[PDB]
RNA sequence: UCAACGCCGGGAACCUCACCGGGGGCGACGGCAAGGCCAGGCUGAAGGUCUUGCCGGCGAGAGGAGGUGCAUGGCCGCCGUCAGCUCGUACUGUGAGGCGUCCACUUAAGUGUGGUAACGAGCGAGACCCGCGCCCCCAGUUGCCAGUCCUCCCCGCUGGGGAGGAGGCACUCUGGGGGGACCGCCGGCGAUAAGCCGGAGGAAGGAGCGGGCGACGGUAGGUCAGUAUGCCCCGAAACCCCCGGGCUACACGCGCGCUACAAUGGGCGGGACAAUGGGAUCCGACCCCGAAAGGGGAAGGGAAUCCCCUAAACCCGCCCUCAGUUCGGAUCGCGGGCUGCAACUCGCCCGCGUGAAGCUGGAAUCCCUAGUACCCGCGUGUCAUCAUCGCGCGGCGAAUACGU
């Protein structure tokens, strides 16, 4: 199942709450920003967080 | 005449410790050193049954003891021997020296 | 006159290998000089350094 | 061979550890560290009450230094006794203390609540105690007390949690005591801190 | 019953042993000499007890492979790698209790998205740990040999092909660190969400693949014959040590397997090609004996250096041509060997003979979705000797469905 965990989604939303412009619509840029901002030593967790942030940026820039 | 040193251990951090110690020992002075060279890791495997009785489906525990192995050659100079043999080895590492 | 209570010096057979901990006779792992039973080894393995690693 | 000597020394170490855990059950036995040296093999014995070991008499230390060589075959061995700090975070010392309390005749619910309070007061995130046996009547039962956070299963379980087991030999059977503690400087993988 | 029946790691010659037939030993501590030996008797054999002499100066208790797994602990199987078990405040109920934990969609998942007298937390799931697969950096021996150089050998046609040594580490391999995959991009579905189905490039796609860790509880599930342990019991013994037997006895019923009923083959002679693991009175190359099993010397190896180790199925040619057979091997006779103190009861191997059922199998029932199943053979555990077994390793390699 490709279901994002509650803490993944929550940390993504919390990092989009502030630092709202450090992120963009590029998975690699979001990877870099995540690794710079938070202390996560799991590539999979970090990549899932970055993907969720990407989807959030898309949803925001398009509206809802 | 050259000296070979073999390191064996279960912990990799102690191995890296001793190897980097001797690496600095050999870089301070100008001496030719090869390695450290990694040898194949050796595993003692033991499979056994869990239940102390005969009833019930059979289930097995597989235990393993791993041993990592490094090799080093030091060129066997007097200063090198002097300032190498004086390194406290962590008890979780075995080290054996000998000249070719 | 006092020797009818002592065993014989076996070199081979199941009566030549007791466990260093319990005293069982039959099942001895006997790998790499381990004179332990399959019941005590499974309990003292971590103390010796074995792990699962599967 | 190298590995044969390795494993045999390990096994003898385990045997000596068991013997000492059985003999020094009062002082509070925490662990052992044997170091061989040309200076002379030495045995570091951890304890929370070195009085029961070397208190106003060296009879015990002499007897131990003689037994370690007459029974387990240790060459020119000496013994150093060391004190343990943070005994309220070791799950073996506490298990044995709880067992001795039960043996004294003190009620098990009261004793367990007291131990939980004492372990919570001196720094910890989680404690679980399980008692089993003939607590009340002829039929056996199990009882469980808990407080805080724990990690029952997984690699962080197998690593960051301290565990202990003990037997209480009472007038009418055996009671099993199992204790598990989590230290205060432990952090689980699923907790991530933000800048 | 699943969840007993190649299970108790249970492949038992002695030991193991707990069974049978015999023999001999065992009383710390408390109170009112012990012992030991040449010769010959008794004896299966025994200074075990006797002839001969001579040296020497009653409670209670240990132990118990004895009883109770329905007095316990500890550890294991099955509900179940199922998705469940709870708490704080508030609210509805006189109350036991309820709600949250419900509805719709979704997910491997009490996994999530929306709606809701509920709002928020915890243990379990996931995260976590190991290995496989693609790439980069470091390292170059005991691992590798491509291009370079210098010798030696041989063929056909001077074109080629081999073996060493110098010397390299390039390729392979080994092992430390690091990157890489995230439904991320483009479409349709779902509702605009949570998500689902397809294309792209890619080593690898949709928790990449395969494993370990298995929750609150409950089963009077199994184990006191792995160790620990209450109660009862034997304590001259049910304690523990030898010597011989048995667990291997066989009109029969059953489970799990091996070999077969032949041509999708049997035999003879030639030609190929692995991986995992292990190794001190251990592995043993190499040489010589012997038809074979095996025997005598003996290098090297404490194992990236030496050894176990040129695996079988497979390919080529010849004989057999549908037959109880050149199919099949049971059973039995004679002889030769190895281990062991001891091979009759009761061990394994070799040669020449002998040549039993078996012609594809009723009712019924079992395992399997990818390098998986079928087929083929090796390692290791048990081991002095003994594998139709367990745990693992590789070789060759499918058919169907993407459902209910
Ligand atoms: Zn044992």
């Amino acid at each position: 199942g490709n279901i994002k965990q509650t803490f993944i989604k929550r940390t993504a939303r919390e990092l989009f709450d502030r630092y709202p412009d450090k992120f963009t619509r590029d998975f690699e840029h979001n990877k870099k920003m995540v690794a710079e901002l938070t202390n996560v030593t799991s590539k999979t967790i970090r990549n899932r967080i970055a993907g969720y942030i990407t989807r959030l940026v898309r949803m925001k820039e398009e509206g809802k | 005449q050259k000296a070979r040193i073999k390191l064996a251990s279960t912990n990799i951090k102690a191995l890296n410790e001793v190897t980097d110690q001797i690496k600095q020992i050999a870089e301070r002075t100008g001496v030719r050193m090869s390695g450290p060279i990694p040898l194949p890791t050796k595993r003692i495997r033991i499979t056994t049954r869990k239940s102390p009785d005969g009833e019930g489906s059979a289930t097995f525990d597989r235990f393993e003891l791993r041993v990592h192995k490094r090799l080093v050659d030091i060129e066997a100079d007097e200063r090198a021997m002097r300032q190498i043999m004086r390194i406290r080895v962590p008890e979780d590492v075995t080290i054996e020296i000998e000249l070719i | 006159k006092a020797d009818y209570n002592k065993r014989k010096p076996r070199k081979f057979g199941k009566g030549a290998r007791r466990c260093m901990r319990c005293g069982q006779y039959g099942p001895i792992i006997r790998i790499h000089g381990l004179m332990l039973c399959r019941h005590c080894f499974r309990e003292v393995a971590p103390k010796l350094g074995f792990k699962k690693y599967e | 061979a190298i590995e044969r000597y390795f494993i045999k020394e390990g096994v003898k170490e385990m045997l000596i550890d068991e013997f000492l855990e059985k003999e020094l059950r009062r002082a509070g036995y925490g662990g052992l560290d044997i170091k061989k040296t040309p200076l002379g093999t030495k045995v570091t014995i951890f304890a929370a009450n070195p009085g029961y070991v070397i208190g106003r008499g060296g009879r015990r230390i002499r007897e131990l230094t003689r037994i370690l060589e007459k029974q387990f075959g240790l060459e020119n061995p000496q013994i150093e006794v060391e004190e343990i700090k943070n005994p309220y975070l070791n799950a073996k010392v506490q298990a044995v203390r709880l067992a001795q309390a039960l043996e004294r005749g003190i009620h098990f619910r009261r004793a367990a609540y007291s131990a939980i309070r004492a372990i919570m007061r001196n720094g910890a995130r989680g404690v679980e105690i399980r008692l089993s046996g003939k607590l009340t009547g002829e039929r056996a039962k199990s009882v469980r007390f808990y407080q805080g956070y724990l990690a029952k299963v997984g690699n962080p379980a197998e690593t960051l949690v301290s565990r202990g087991y003990a037997q209480a030999q009472l007038k009418l059977g055996v009671i099993g005591v199992k204790v598990s503690i989590m230290p205060p400087d432990a952090k689980l993988p699923d907790e991530i801190e933000i800048k």
